[PDB]
């Protein structure tokens, strides 16, 4: 499902601060990671990236094309295809925790200035 | 006969775009008999300052430009410019080179007249009111700022995809656009910040202006997101010196006269 950036701001305030990580910061992210798609599915290199976040099969979901994955996050990755985000940020948190926000690349490029305009001000 | 007024008087505002009803070329020709070989139009009212070749990069998209060809001609006249149509075609099956099929476009079009400005538009945007003129500004133009695609409303202030339009000033100022940007994604953003990097702003219509439809579609194979686009981004000032107008190699495989568009073939290489 393509989500709005307000949506996406509502549902992720669990990670607003984490790390050093803002709201603003976030919605910015995810429309550059998967353009607000809870289904989104991209190919790396030999490795998948799932859902909103795309999370990678290649060390934090288990993939069934990758059964042998780290899975780090103890998840299927199928799990981070649907519009239920509690355990997508819940491994959004540990890649963060673990490994940073660079885990995103277009954090820094996409979303270094002009962070105002991502801000979601419905209630 | 003199200048065409700084506004045409032909405009008709907001208008019903639709992808239902099927479109017959050979109506459309019908429908715009003055439009000559090549989608070549000049205005016989009046002279207008604006000589625009408009630029589509294109492959296996020929429904979606008979959609297209279908609505522009009839806005493009209206708004009294003396314009070009150019679908820069890329032959081969390798990933899908946008940019660097809009260099090609720019080079070519040069061959046949004395453009000024150069609108660069995906296949697939209509353009909902023709007081949105596909012609250049004083500063670099974004046309398509309200897609239906993105809920009418412009994703990013840095956003440049869609439609835009360079004068051939703005655009050799920046080196072109860049070539390097294989498969999906990024090469907007790319020329974005060349065009910063120059002291350039960009220019747009309001948001209600600047309404536009895109033909709904599934993504391409052989233009899937390119995963070096976001490293890509963040050196655009030190390479876009070496990647653009400057560094552009093709070999032109065909070039098809229609009498709504030149359809030009090109094999522009590989991920090199
Ligand atoms: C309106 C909009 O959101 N536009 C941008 C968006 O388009 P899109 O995500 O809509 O991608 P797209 O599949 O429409 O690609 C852009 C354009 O390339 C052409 N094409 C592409 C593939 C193919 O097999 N054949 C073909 O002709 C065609 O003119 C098409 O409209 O993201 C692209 C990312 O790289 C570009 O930045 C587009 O300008
Ligand atoms: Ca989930
Ligand atoms: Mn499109």
């Amino acid at each position: 499902t393509e989500l709005t950036k307000c949506k996406v701001s509502h549902a992720i305030k669990d990670i607003d601060g984490y790390q050093g990580i803002s709201l603003l910061e976030w919605a910015c992210v995810l429309f550059h990671t998967s353009g607000y798609d809870t289904q989104a599915v991209v190919n790396d290199n030999g490795s998948t990236e799932y859902g909103l976040f795309q999370i990678s099969d290649r060390f934090w979901c288990k993939s069934s094309e990758f059964p042998e994955s780290e899975n780090i996050c103890g998840i299927s990755c199928d799990k981070l295809l649907d519009d239920e985000l509690d355990d997508d940020i819940a491994c959004a948190k540990k890649i963060l925790a673990i490994k940073g926000i660079d885990y995103w690349k277009a954090y820094k490029p996409m979303c270094s200035e002009k962070l105002e305009q991502w801000r979601c001000e419905k209630p | 006969l003199t200048a065409c007024p700084e506004e045409s008087p032909l405009l008709v505002g907001p208008m019903l775009i639709e992808f239902n009803i099927p479109v017959d070329l050979k109506l459309v020709e019908q429908q715009n008999p003055k439009v000559k070989l090549g989608g070549r139009y000049t205005p016989m009212d009046c002279i207008s300052p604006h000589k625009v070749a408009i630029i589509i990069p294109f492959r296996n998209r020929q429904e979606h430009l008979k959609y297209w060809l279908y609505y522009l001609h009839p806005i493009l006249q209206r708004q009294q410019l003396d314009y070009g149509i150019y679908v820069i075609n890329q032959a081969g099956e390798s990933m899908f080179n946008r940019a660097k099929l809009l260099n090609v476009g720019f080079k070519e079009a040069l061959k046949d007249y004395d453009y000024n400005c150069f609108v660069f538009s995906d296949v697939d945007l209509i353009p909902m009111n023709d007081h949105n003129t596909y012609r250049c500004f004083s500063q670099p133009r974004h046309i398509s700022v309200a897609m239906d695609k993105f809920g009418f409303s412009l994703p990013y202030v840095q956003y440049f995809g869609g439609v835009s339009a360079l004068s051939k000033q703005q655009f050799l100022s920046i080196n072109g656009f860049p070539n390097n940007y294989w498969g999906w994604g990024g090469e907007d953003d790319d020329i974005y910040n060349r065009l910063a990097f120059r002291g350039m702003s960009v220019s747009r219509p309001n948001a209600v202006i600047g309404k536009c439809r895109m033909i709904r579609h599934s993504r391409d194979k052989k233009n899937e997101p390119n995963p070096q686009r976001f490293d890509r981004i963040a050196h655009t000032k030190e390479t876009m010196l070496s990647d653009g107008l400057n560094s552009l190699t093709y070999m032109v495989l065909e070039v098809q006269r229609y009498p709504l568009y030149t359809k030009i073939t090109v094999d522009i290489g590989t991920p090199s």
